[PDB]
């Protein structure tokens, strides 16, 4: 229950592919790096952060 | 509660 709903994303740090799904590595606002997680695209609503991350990589 | 720049956790 305590992990349901949505939380503010601070940073998008990386992207990977697992089993046909694209996941992004997130820093969550208010949390330390220790709480960073990988989340699948379908979980995300942070298109400006995703754009900024991809642009940052070239 | 967030309305933008947000995500749901796999943990939930």
């Amino acid at each position: 229950l305590y992990f349901q709903g949505e939380f503010v994303v601070e940073k998008v740090l990386d992207r990977r592919v697992v089993n046909g799904k694209v996941e992004y590595f997130l820093k969550w606002k208010g949390f330390t790096d220790a709480d960073n997680t990988w989340e699948p695209e379908e979980n995300l609503d942070c298109p400006e952060l995703i754009e900024a991350f991809l642009n940052s990589q070239k | 509660y967030p309305v933008k720049k947000k995500a749901r956790k796999s943990a939930g």
